[PDB]
């Protein structure tokens, strides 16, 4: 199942396989994290959690949700190291978009390219290939909300619903069950059946603290952070 | 590993920080101590710990009493307990394991 | 083996040693704590006296990036200052294209951006540095941030590297760094360094401690020595 | 930075290109996908399950066009399908900038397989993992052409790629003659599809693009449902 | 699973033979006493403490563990 | 030992190996000692030969009419820094029309020794740079190592066996900061007689002695004008 230097470089194995990259998707699980983005019918919520083990650490300076465009938001599992360093593309890639078209970003065409740059580092013998993934929401005109995930493979699709991290096979099986049974989504019930992902998966039942949510609805379609008071508002409708 | 001959396989994990209080209340019972213990801090600080260290802090926060000749036991030898075993296990393997 | 000789390949469990073997090489130089009080941050770095023959003033770990921003370092000293030549060079770039001075938030993003680029060829290595930078501003208060061998970087309320790394920031958080003035720090930022390095490991040693705020308006420099000779008067009354 | 300008694929002793070799395995292990001309267009098809039914399909596409009358299909892996839809993208644009005309299916498999070699000898590069199926009506007669990990190219009637391909081709030779439709293609297109897929062979878990002389273009899943309908 | 000694041909028990041990384990045993002494061992000082608090001390006061009350270590 | 090839490569302890066999080759040059007065800043250096009539391998440089230089190491590393060190004295003199500061010359070699011992085969510099030089703060004494770690010093001692050299420098140096440049320099010699076989010490053609002076010009003295100054010492004691 190995010949040569294919356990350390990016060439194939005698069966097709490559390791390096399959190597680096289980560098995203060793962050010890796991974040849920839900599409509904007029919205995207991205939910994740918030690990602070320090009082002597700042709480303001962990976000892992990061705002692309004025009307792009975003999540990062995997290492920070490397998370950051693909933010810092994302943004660059965005606003030369703008200034070479004239015109606002789709969504998904900014995932075609990150997943074009993460397919080279795969694709030559000497780079490293970024062990961290990438989910984007947005709101685009004639498609509604929509919802995308890049991994360092290059590979990307549209999603419905979201998991990635620690957490991920366990959270997906809760909510494939939850979306074909096909009930209606209001605004507040994404909120809700996003929260109520995580804290069955993870079993915690937490107070506002931990937790942190972006969002973005076709009714004020900027990326915006919930402040910790109304995620609280969301928490305690959640206990009836 | 047949579903004939071995039906069930139940699963055991690390504990929870829910279960890393109640663990630790356990091993904390004939502990002459004073009442000062914010248990909660070192369920803050014991992350990825066993059942079996939960039982090692015990037995090493009195060996901070065994010293100085304290019989009872402060609640700030409980922070020095967590950190020195937060790094000893760092020399471990860390493999979860799963039957296939 | 082989899995670790190139900062190029994972490991078959997926993460990189050749960033964790230099991090161990942090834990061989001394110690270097900081903490920010209400208005202002003070440094402090406690240097080893290795030989008589080298000069009371010599080899400083504490260097003067911009006109308010400091570092203190801790690893192999060549890198360290390496380090600071391109931050140093890396605000001069910003006052002379965008005219002011430069934001922590930005200058520690785009330093560890650097520091993150040699994590990812076989042709560099990583650095063997982790230190820290606090600057204050009169319209953003304090900052202190810290930065690892890998690139990632927190905000802090107070942060310890060296050998000693957790035996000395438990004390840390018996402080209250929230109200106290950058003056009666000064006394507490000496006082949990005489603590820790037994007097059987080193037979002497050397204090060196920094300072910024508006009481230094805004410009960083060194104590004076009379400050300072508080702090080693109060040096002496942690045998009780 | 910089490369390593050295060819990490040399001769065996044997005398074969072992990471070519090595290529073919990953193409193997794609996912199925047939392709047939028939007197007057050529029809592709593939096939595409989503993992879960979370997924939206509606999204990405196995079938895309390189210009108004060329489609291109594959199996293999995807990240390096979309580098060389790019590049192909690109070649066909050059050709019609020089001679102001829409560029032969010929001569573009020139380019693209001239691409693929090109990039199985240069320094510090492994290989593409991909095997591509071209179409198009140019001059009237059709073409459908199938190239390879290794940069050679071949003038197919009827072939299959992905797995079980071995048990495709025989299939197609006791079913395919110089004398069809169109729509009698699709048919039997569908009909070898079926022979590696699931139960459910639904309206979204196939993706089919056919050309004709007005142009290559893909199906919509509302026909492509009433051609699954009354199939097998 | 006791072992006792018996008599040849009536096959009968007579006496009660005590241990089942080894060779090898009998030549485990020290007999010799090594005399070294914390002198002769420089620079190991905090490493001397906790070895021998550790095993001595649950071996000359039991009771001192037992007074708080602890499983030593 | 896999870890033992490159620079580029950490040890799993975070030690590199590369960096540390070039301390080996400083170690292999003969002694050398610089020490420096309130006033002044004296070297002195030890030379070697191979055989009896061939010449003895100079030690000490001229940089600038303030700064003088002494090397341990191999010999064509040392004259690759040595042009560096005249290039940036002569420029920052054809720029600002000022002396170079010493502290600020050194601190360039450092940035410049540092370099290659990042890429990826490039060996680093294996070179012993003692420095004394004139600021307009008075005398300074400065080390380097191939590790680019400088290193500010008031009396410091390189080359094979130098640490029998600085355990003198230890026990006098209360008396340095006091004395002229007659007997400055005689404490240095007697320095370079403590790290010598019991049989020969100095015999008028393997020393030399270069001296920068609050005003006096940075002078080299070879194997006639050492005569002088090497005069006035006592006799060994056994």
């Amino acid at each position: 199942s190995s010949a040569g230097f294919d356990r350390h470089i990016t060439i194939f194995s005698p069966e097709g396989r490559l390791y390096q990259v399959e190597y680096a998707f289980k560098a995203i699980n060793q962050g010890g994290l796991t974040s849920v983005a839900v599409r509904g019918k007029d919205c995207a919520v991205i939910v994740t959690q918030k690990k602070v083990p320090d009082k002597l650490l700042d709480s303001s300076t962990v976000t892992h949700l990061f705002k692309i465009t004025e009307n792009i938001g975003c999540v990062m599992t995997g290492m920070t190291a490397d998370s950051r360093s693909q933010v810092q593309r994302a943004r660059y890639e965005a606003a030369n978009w703008k200034y070479k078209y004239g015109y606002e970003i789709p969504v998904d065409m900014l995932c075609k390219r990150i997943a074009d740059i993460s397919q080279v580092y795969t694709q030559n013998a000497e780079m490293r290939p970024l062990g961290c993934c990438m989910i984007l929401i947005g709101i685009d005109e004639e498609q509604g909300p929509q919802v995308y995930k890049c991994d360092p493979a290059g590979y990307y699709c549209g999603f419905k619903a979201t998991a990635a991290g620690v957490k991920q096979t366990e959270s997906t099986s809760f909510l494939e069950k939850k979306v074909k049974k096909k009930f209606d989504w209001t605004f507040e019930q994404t909120v809700e059946t996003a929260i109520t992902c995580l804290s069955t998966v993870l079993s915690i039942d937490f107070k506002p603290s931990e937790i942190e949510v972006g969002v973005v609805t076709v009714e004020n379609p900027k990326f915006r952070i919930l402040t910790e008071a109304e995620i609280d508002a969301h928490l305690v409708a959640l206990a009836e | 590993l047949r579903p004939g001959r071995l039906d069930r396989k139940i699963h055991i994990d690390l504990p929870n920080e829910q279960a890393r209080l109640d663990i630790l209340k356990i091993h904390a019972g004939p502990i002459t101590k004073h009442g000062e213990i914010d248990y909660e801090a070192i369920v803050k600080l014991s992350d990825g710990f066993n059942g079996a260290d939960l039982r090692n802090v015990c037995t090493e926060a009195g060996m901070f009493a065994i010293r100085a000749d304290h019989d009872f036991v402060v609640q700030e030898d409980f922070m020095k307990a967590v950190r020195k075993v937060a790094d000893s296990k760092k020399l471990e393997s860390k493999l979860d394991y799963k039957p296939v | 083996t082989g899995y670790d000789l190139s900062a190029s390949t994972f490991s078959p469990d997926g993460r990189v040693f050749q960033v964790e073997y230099a991090m161990k090489a942090v834990e061989n130089s001394s110690t270097a704590i900081g903490i920010r009080c209400k208005d202002g941050v003070v440094f402090g770095v406690e240097k080893l006296v290795l030989s008589k023959l080298y000069e009371e003033g010599s080899n400083k770990r504490l260097f003067n990036v911009d006109r308010h921003v400091g570092m203190a370092v801790a690893g192999l000293l060549a890198d360290a200052r390496s380090l600071a030549d391109i931050a140093r060079e890396e605000a001069s770039n910003f006052r002379s294209n965008f005219g002011y001075n430069i934001p922590l938030k930005h200058l520690a993003d785009r330093v560890a951006m650097y520091v993150h680029a040699y994590t990812l060829y076989s042709a560099v290595r990583p650095f063997g540095c982790s230190f820290m930078l606090g600057s204050y501003s009169v319209n953003d208060g304090a900052q202190l941030y810290m930065i690892d061998p890998s690139g990632v970087s927190y905000g802090y309320w107070g942060c310890a590297i060296g050998k000693a790394r957790q035996a000395a920031k438990t004390e840390i958080e018996k402080l209250q760094m929230k109200e106290m003035t950058c003056r009666d720090i000064v006394k507490e930022v000496a006082k949990i360094i005489y603590i820790v390095h037994d007097e059987v490991k080193d037979k002497a040693f050397e204090l060196e401690l920094s300072w910024v705020g508006e009481l230094t308006n805004g410009r960083h420099e060194i104590v004076p020595k009379d400050i300072r000779e508080e702090a080693e008067k109060y040096a002496k009354e942690s045998l009780k | 930075e910089r490369g390593y300008s050295f060819s990490l694929t040399t001769f065996s002793p044997s005398g074969k290109l072992v990471q070519i070799e090595y290529a073919l395995a990953a193409v193997a292990g794609g996912a199925p996908s047939v392709g047939i001309k028939a007197a007057n267009g050529v029809v592709l098809a593939t096939e595409k399950k989503q993992k879960s039914i979370l997924y939206d399909e509606r999204s990405v596409h196995k079938v895309e066009p390189i210009t108004k009358h060329i489609g291109l299909v594959y199996s293999g892996m995807g990240p390096d399908y979309r580098v060389l839809v790019h590049r192909a993208r690109k070649l066909a644009q050059q050709y019609y900038l020089v001679y102001q005309e829409p560029i032969p299916t010929a001569q573009l498999v020139q380019r693209v397989a001239s691409v693929m070699q090109e990039y199985t000898q240069s320094g510090g590069v492994r290989p593409f993992g991909v095997s591509l199926l071209i179409c198009g009506w140019n001059e009237g007669r059709p073409y459908l052409f199938q190239s390879d990990p290794s940069g050679a190219y071949f003038a197919w009637k009827a072939t299959a790629m992905g797995k079980n391909y071995v048990n495709g081709k025989t299939f197609l030779e006791k079913r395919y003659n110089e004398d069809l439709e169109l729509e009698d293609a699709i048919h039997t297109a569908i009909l070898t599809l079926k022979e590696s897929f699931e139960g459910q062979m639904t309206e979204d878990n196939i993706e089919v693009g056919i050309c004709n002389e007005a142009g290559f273009r893909r199906l919509t899943p509302t026909e492509v449902k009433d051609y699954l309908a009354a199939i097998a | 699973g006791d072992l006792v000694g018996v008599n040849k041909d009536s096959y009968l028990i007579l006496e009660t033979l005590p241990t089942e041990y080894d060779s090898r384990v009998k030549a485990m045993e020290v007999d010799e006493r090594p005399t070294e002494q914390y002198s002769d061992i420089g620079g190991l000082d905090k490493q001397i403490q906790e070895l021998v608090e550790a095993i001595v001390l649950p071996m000359n006061h039991k009771e001192k563990f037992e007074n708080l009350g602890i499983q030593p270590p | 030992n896999q870890y033992d090839n490159d620079v580029t490569v950490w040890s799993p302890q975070g030690r590199i190996h590369q960096i540390e066999y070039a301390m080996e080759a400083v170690k292999q040059g003969s002694a050398t000692v610089g020490l420096k007065s309130k006033t002044h800043a004296v070297l002195v250096a030890l030379k070697r030969a191979q055989s009896e009539l061939a010449a003895h391998q100079k030690k000490i440089l001229h940089v600038d009419n303030h700064i003088g230089i002494s090397i341990a190491g191999l010999t064509a590393d040392a004259r690759l820094l040595c042009n560096f060190m005249r290039q940036e004295c002569l420029d920052s003199r054809f720029v600002f029309d000022r002396p170079l500061p010493v502290s600020r010359l050194v601190s360039l070699i450092g940035s410049k020794t540092q370099i290659p011992t990042q890429r990826y085969g490039r060996r680093p510099y294996g070179v012993g740079l003692l420095i004394a030089g004139y600021d307009d703060m008075g005398p300074h004494i400065f080390q380097t190592c191939p590790s680019a770690n400088y290193f500010d010093c008031r009396a410091m001692s390189i080359g094979a066996r130098s640490q029998s050299a600085r355990t003198y420098l230890e026990r006098h140096m209360s008396e340095f900061m006091e004395c002229n440049l007659n007997e400055l320099v005689k404490h240095g010699l007697r320095a370079l007689r403590e790290t010598l076989p019991a049989e020969q010490d100095l015999t008028t053609k393997n020393v030399s002695i270069g001296i920068v002076g609050k005003d006096l010009e940075f002078t080299i003295y070879d194997d006639d004008d050492v005569s002088p100054f090497l005069e006035g010492l006592e006799e060994r004691p056994q």
